[PDB]
């Protein structure tokens, strides 16, 4: 079971430098952005990254949230990826969640990371192109040095 | 250096129902995405029957990584107590390291 502790502000960023977003649909995806100006750092894109500590370690527990007229979760129910609307629990009674995931270091890039889902073992959060989107989707890992599950995160607070 | 583990508990045994504190020092590269914590039985601590608690993680920036201490506080320290299996945890997102006393064996 997990416990959480504290929440860092986090911009999530995906290989192209593109910015994760919360779209009008409730779906997670990237966009392009300057690291000039924060009048384009918009709400839908300050993410919440909340640490647990969990009774059986297995790595660093997360959920990702976001602020915006009410709170958004992101879940992985049924291997889509979708945002809930609802706030990352203080308790979590058992030992996996749609909503957890475990943040991993890239072990060769050292400034990355990757986001495995606690519910499905060996799927982890992966950015794919379809028509003119840049997608978050949740992806079995397949390929040594897959660089679309590789992620930066910048911290903003 | 870092990543880096340790927790140091009392040289004398303490007597039933004595006071005691157990420190636990970690290292880790990682500044923002560290914690540390203990376990008891493999239970949180303010789970735990007892009269104990720990205090906050403080955290110092150094030239090796980063420092995070937490003290774990036994307030009467009883049968229950004596013979449980505290551990202190660290996790960053690239290890999960873990370091376990049993006072009843360390005084044994
Ligand atoms: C220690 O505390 C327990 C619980 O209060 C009590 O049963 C026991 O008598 C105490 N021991 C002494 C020596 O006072
Ligand atoms: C910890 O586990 C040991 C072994 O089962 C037991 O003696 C002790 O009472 C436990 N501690 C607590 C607080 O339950
Ligand atoms: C204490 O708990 C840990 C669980 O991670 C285990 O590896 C260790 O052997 C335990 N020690 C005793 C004496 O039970």
């Amino acid at each position: 079971y997990f416990g959480k502790l504290e929440s860092k502000l986090s911009v999530i960023r995906n290989l192209n430098d593109q910015v994760l977003f919360i779209d009008q649909g409730n779906r997670p995806l990237f966009e392009d952005m300057t690291d000039s100006d924060c009048r384009d750092n918009a709400p839908r894109t300050i993410f919440i990254i909340s640490m647990y500590k969990d009774s059986q370690p297995r790595g660093m527990a997360v959920t990702i949230s976001v602020k915006c007229e009410k709170i958004s979760t992101l879940s992985c129910e049924n291997k889509i990826i979708s945002f809930k609307e609802m706030n990352p629990p203080d308790n979590i009674k058992d030992t996996k969640s749609d909503i957890i995931f475990f943040q991993r270091s890239v072990p060769g890039h050292d400034n990355k990371m990757q986001f495995e889902s606690s519910s499905y073992e060996g799927y982890f959060l992966a950015c794919e192109k379809e028509r003119d989107l840049f997608k978050l989707i949740l992806k079995k890992e397949d390929e040594l040095g897959d660089r679309s599950i590789m992620f930066t995160v910048q911290n903003e607070d | 250096q870092c990543p880096a583990l340790e927790v140091t508990w009392p040289e004398v045994e303490v007597p039933l129902n004595g006071t005691l504190s157990l420190s636990c020092v970690a290292c880790s590269r990682f500044p923002n995405f560290s914690i540390l914590y203990w376990l008891g039985n493999g239970s949180f601590i303010e789970h735990l029957p007892g009269r104990l608690w720990e205090g906050s993680t403080s955290r110092e920036r150094g030239s090796t990584g980063t420092q995070l201490c937490k003290a774990l506080v036994l307030e009467q320290l009883t049968p229950a107590l004596h013979s449980t299996n505290f551990s202190c945890v660290l996790v960053d997102p690239e290890q999960v390291v873990q370091r376990h006393v049993v006072l009843a064996q360390l005084w044994a």
